[PDB]
RNA sequence: UAUGCCAGCUGGUGGAUUGCUCGGCUCAGGCGCUGAUGAAGGACGUGCCAAGCUGCGAUAAGCCAUGGGGAGCCGCACGGAGGCGAAGAACCAUGGAUUUCCGAAUGAGAAUCUCUAACAAUUGCUUCGCGCAAUGAGGAACCCCGAGAACUGAAACAUCUCAGUAUCGGGAGGAACAGAAAACGCAAUGUGAUGUCGUUAGUAACCGCGAGUGAACGCGAUACAGCCCAAACCGAAGCCCUCACGGGCAAUGUGGUGUCAGGGCUACCUCUCAUCAGCCGACCGUCUCGACGAAGUCUCUUGGAACAGAGCGUGAUACAGGGUGACAACCCCGUACUCGAGACCAGUACGACGUGCGGUAGUGCCAGAGUAGCGGGGGUUGGAUAUCCCUCGCGAAUAACGCAGGCAUCGACUGCGAAGGCUAAACACAACCUGAGACCGAUAGUGAACAAGUAGUGUGAACGAACGCUGCAAAGUACCCUCAGAAGGGAGGCGAAAUAGAGCAUGAAAUCAGUUGGCGAUCGAGCGACAGGGCAUACAAGGUCCCUCGACGAAUGAC
RNA sequence: GCAUGGCAAGUCUAACCGGAGUAUCCGGGGAGGCACAGGGAAACCGACAUGGCCGCAGGGCUUGCCCGAGGGCCGCCGUC
């Protein structure tokens, strides 16, 4: 049986006071209606704060960590080995309406992996490098500078 | 239509020729093998038996068939009213059988007859 | 009231051993199985490859999910495993349903809770 | 496992591998779940009016009469929910959502169970069903595609030894309560699911309380009435192959 | 024991309850315009007897033809008298005849009548004559174009909000509107008419930056369709009325060409399968209607009646639903199967006829102005500098030019040609037909299951109910008595039942009459709860209870 | 928020399409949503698959001693 099905006999059905369920008064206005006045807490202050770029001016990353990279190397045998090499774009989802695609440096990286991908991050560089690996730049890449 | 309500309404809403079918009765065995029918519109002229009232077992000249109630009236079944005098007791076709048919319709025989048409 | 006819059977399983047997693990697990499911356990592989030791049955006290990598050979105990959890564990050891290791080890013995 | 093949005759012609689905646990509250929700889905949308009871100028005179504050029209109360005549408070409505959702993983997972619960005999006895036989589901050749009369699948039936659950479903309920004057007056016992591979079998259709249905859309329901798992199934040869990868 | 209290019994009053459903409510599919050839709506008529309703219209519940249908019939409506139908009536479908007065109401006037040939009025054509035509008004909502609140929200309130809502004016169709880029702007080596559905997203944008408000490009789907002028260059080669004759229009341009795959012109190549005009003209499907259509009406028992129980038997491509004297696959209508017709799809698709697609070079010949644009003032929008519109003033170019890409100017780049036009399908609504339902079941559900927008109220705008159920069959109570009596009553008759006897199934409570039990004219008021007594009580559905004595015997505990 | 249930580094389809037993139902449909990284107005940058210590449950051992998920205390890392 739920609370519902129990009010039947109870009269105020939890409201208390007969004289409290009335309208827009017990509620403290209608809405958020006095967000800076009586009802003034747990609202975040009035204001404006910052700026927006126009969307179409926007650019939107895909992004990865080596760590989902490197954890599925071996699961991933539709793509190249070698002395593993990997074009991170073939990789990661939502790739094609994405600006371009990042990888980034969280996790370990226990393999010898060659990327290609359009960014990366000094993290992702270092520790690719420093499990005798390479980073290549995709030709959309060559805008570092 | 599958509705009882529906089903009821058109049946007392019948137009006058859809009332026919109205005043089947089952055709006697003889005749079923004779025309290759199972029943048959009762006319005023055919023979019947009653097989589910309280004159059941009684046989006897169909007198009338009323389209409107759908009823019709048998020789001798009657109700005796309070002056005395014997009045008939409508009955339903469908606790009727037909014993013989009254022919002298040119096109009643005609349809009975022909296996494409029923009667 | 869980709903599911099969987990009610393994917690009355589950209880029948840890009683009968000098089990405490079973009973131990039974009373995490009667709480509500947002506290069970949802452990991917990369924890039980942190945690678990060879000969030591790994026993999740709910779900195994197939994020991480696994290579002990360790023996895992749970009450369902993601089809990839699955396929990765065979792989390097043994999945387990916890009906099985009630009937394998009834004492609950050499056993890790891991969640 | 294993599914014992019959000719129409009512005698044995060889086996086949029974599907691995039959092996699904039986798993009554999911199957329990997917008919609701199927039963549910076809309920229509009704409502009273928008307007009824609220079709009128009626007023209240307020205070000085000795009258409670009650509108009314031509001495008549009116409009008000307390009032005869009057709108209805809190009644149904059109707008609401009478349908239920499932996911698909979860109802194709119901299908197999319910599936599953096909081939156990002592759930089919216990959901009702009345057979003298050990095996079951009931495996048929192909050639039950194609009978015509339905007295011929009485007699295959009857030589089957699972004709007594259609002697169980023979006999309709006249239901108690309204239902009766919206067309709902009559029920009956659900009796055997002729599920086939082509098309359903025509002939075995009006056999009292059976079902047919055809391996690519046989559903919960038709598996298992109203949520109960285990009913008396007849499949065909090909049939019980095309469950398979359901 | 008066007046009287509590409870019951018999009868009543009342009309709840239960059962029933000819009505509702809601969803879904189909279908969809009518009217000066006088609609819709209204009035008044019309029947043997006719008040209401329905129908119909002085040919008046109807006349004719064809088709179907069939032995019956003369609407609801069951009387009395009479009549019709085998010369094929009734009844159904299609088509036609008739079709009063008012009514857009149109010769003129007028509360439905009247006065002396009439498109009144406004228009187009015009033989300039009302000669040929158009418009007007209705319709459930939907649709398009204009006018446009306030309560309210903001806990006050003015911008804002309610809301471009309610309401008002004007108008179209079966659907409207929109629509083949002076587009988009995931900026691209990209998309490619328009609606609509899903999403994008409560995102961008707006806002006493408060409360609140609020898109689009794109994407996935639905359905897909693309064309014609103006001008250049031609220049009467043309169009409308009329059978013809003949008349009218038209140089202030009819007609050819042509329309960003720019076109024209000049010189060439090649060619048509584009496009446009006209002819033909469906299948399937869908909606509705119709034909045909299996098998028990066997035994026994109960009953007023088997559709009940028991026994025996049958059909099923048919065990949906309904009817029938009680629970029916096999008694009757139907239902499955098969078949036929109509309507919509659609004058569409396919087909064919005619036409001719396209390409090169040259050519500043052509290409829509109070426009693009700027400024003042307003409305509107999310539109912010960057929405759409109105108003006042100002105001350009000519493709070698112009507009756009979310602030202005110049340049580049990219897209694209405004100020002319048409356009199938996919979407809305629910009048109309049909289907459906975990909807309501007569104080419910529509206001309306009934005379329902009826009775009735208001000068009027407008407002607005209540009323469902005899029985299997009227067998609806003959005869006699009483009475002022077709009243009523008594006796009596019918039926299973009249306590089914007419607003008649069942028949609650409040409550009334008579009556039984208890109390009662010396006595006190939340009417009772728990204890214990008196008196009262057919059975049934409860069967316990009393005293001697004895066994057991907590706390407590004596003379 | 919570209880139950499915799937799980993922999960769910929407309109809509086909089938059919034709509003149910079977199969298609991932457009898009939320989750998978955060920080910053923005430009722009971009993280612990575990380094230490306590220690509940549980396990282990030669019965106080080890191992101790979760939990608690720190370290360390991204960014402003
Ligand atoms: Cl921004
Ligand atoms: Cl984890
Ligand atoms: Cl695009
Ligand atoms: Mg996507
Ligand atoms: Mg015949
Ligand atoms: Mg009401
Ligand atoms: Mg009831
Ligand atoms: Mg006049
Ligand atoms: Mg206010
Ligand atoms: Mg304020
Ligand atoms: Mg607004
Ligand atoms: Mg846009
Ligand atoms: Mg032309
Ligand atoms: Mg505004
Ligand atoms: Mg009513
Ligand atoms: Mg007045
Ligand atoms: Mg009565
Ligand atoms: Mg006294
Ligand atoms: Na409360
Ligand atoms: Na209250
Ligand atoms: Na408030
Ligand atoms: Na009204
Ligand atoms: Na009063
Ligand atoms: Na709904
Ligand atoms: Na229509
Ligand atoms: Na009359
Ligand atoms: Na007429
Ligand atoms: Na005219
Ligand atoms: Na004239
Ligand atoms: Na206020
Ligand atoms: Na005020
Ligand atoms: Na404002
Ligand atoms: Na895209
Ligand atoms: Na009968
Ligand atoms: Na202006
Ligand atoms: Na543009
Ligand atoms: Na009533
Ligand atoms: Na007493
Ligand atoms: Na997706």
């Amino acid at each position: 049986t739920s609370k519902k099905k129990r009010q039947r006999g109870s009269r105020t059905h939890g409201g208390g006071s007969h004289k409290n369920r009335r309208g827009a008064g017990h509620r403290g206005g209608r809405g958020d209606a006095g967000r800076d006045k009586h009802e003034f807490h747990n609202h975040e202050p009035l204001g404006k704060s910052g700026f927006k770029r126009p969307q179409k001016v926007q650019e939107e990353a895909a992004t990865i960590d080596v760590r989902e990279i490197d954890e599925n190397v071996t699961l991933l045998a539709a793509d190249d080995v070698a002395e593993f090499r990997v074009d991170v774009r073939d990789v990661v989802e939502e790739a094609d309406d994405a600006d371009y695609v990042k990888v980034l440096g969280a996790g370990q990286v226990r393999h010898e992996l060659t990327l290609i991908a359009d960014d990366f991050s000094e993290g992702a560089r270092e520790k690719v490098e420093g499990a005798g690996g390479s980073v290549e730049l995709t030709d959309l890449g060559e805008e570092r500078q | 239509s599958k509705q009882p309500d529906k089903q009821r309404k058109s049946q007392r809403r019948a137009p006058l020729h859809e009332r026919h079918k109205q005043v089947r009765a089952t055709l006697s065995a003889d005749l079923r093998e004779e025309y290759g029918q199972r029943n048959v519109r009762v006319n005023a002229g055919d023979t019947v038996e009653v097989l589910r009232g309280d004159f059941a077992g009684e046989e006897g000249e169909v007198i009338n068939v009323d389209l409107d109630k759908a009823v019709i009236h048998v020789e001798d079944v009657t109700l005796e009213k309070t002056d005395g005098e014997e009045v008939p007791r409508p009955l339903d076709t469908s606790n009727v059988r037909v014993t013989d048919l009254d022919l002298e319709d040119e096109k009643r025989e005609a349809r009975l007859e022909s296996e494409d048409d029923s009667a | 009231s869980k709903t599911n006819p099969r987990l009610s059977s393994l917690i009355a399983d589950l209880k029948s051993a840890a009683r009968s047997s000098g089990g405490a693990v079973w009973g131990d697990v039974a009373e995490r199985l009667e709480k509500p499911r947002r506290t069970h356990a949802e452990v991917n592989l990369g924890r039980i490859e942190r945690y678990a030791q060879e000969d030591e049955t790994v026993v999740v006290p709910g779900k195994v999910l197939g994020s991480g990598v696994l290579q002990k050979d360790v023996t895992v105990a749970a009450v369902d495993f993601s089809g990839t959890a699955e396929t990765k564990i065979d792989q390097v050891g043994e999945a387990v349903s916890l009906e099985q290791a009630i009937e394998n080890n009834p004492e609950g013995s050499h056993v890790r809770v891991i969640r | 496992m294993q599914a014992t093949i019959y000719d129409l005759d009512g005698n044995t012609d060889g086996e086949v591998d029974l599907p691995d689905v039959f092996e699904t646990p039986v798993r009554s509250d999911l199957i329990g779940k997917a008919v609701r929700a199927a039963q549910a889905n076809r309920k229509q949308d009704y409502g009273s009016d928008e307007y009824a009871g609220l079709r009128t100028p009626a007023e209240s005179f307020g205070s000085g009469r000795g009258q409670a504050h009650v509108p009314k029209l031509d001495g008549r109360a009116r409009r008000v929910p307390q009032a005869v005549k009057g709108r209805s408070a809190h009644p149904p409505k059109t707008e609401k959502d009478r349908s239920l959702d499932l996911n698909d993983k979860e109802r194709q997972l119901a299908v197999r169970s319910a599936l599953a619960a096909t081939a156990d005999a002592d759930l089919v006895a216990d959901r009702g069903h009345e057979f003298d036989r050990d095996e079951v589901p009931v495996v048929v050749s192909d050639d039950f595609e194609d009978l015509v009369k339905t007295q011929e699948v009485v007699s295959l039936l009857e030589a089957l030894d699972v004709h007594a659950d259609i002697d169980r479903a023979d006999e309709t309920k006249i239901k108690a309560g309204q239902g009766s004057a919206r067309g709902r007056k009559y029920r009956r016992p659900a009796s055997i699911l002729f599920v086939t591979s082509d098309e359903p079998s025509t002939a075995a259709r009006n056999l009292a309380g059976a079902d047919v249905a055809t391996a690519s859309e046989v559903n919960t329901e038709d598996l298992a009435p109203g949520g109960a798992p285990g009913r008396l199934t007849v499949f065909t040869e090909s049939a019980l192959a095309e469950v398979a990868e359901r």
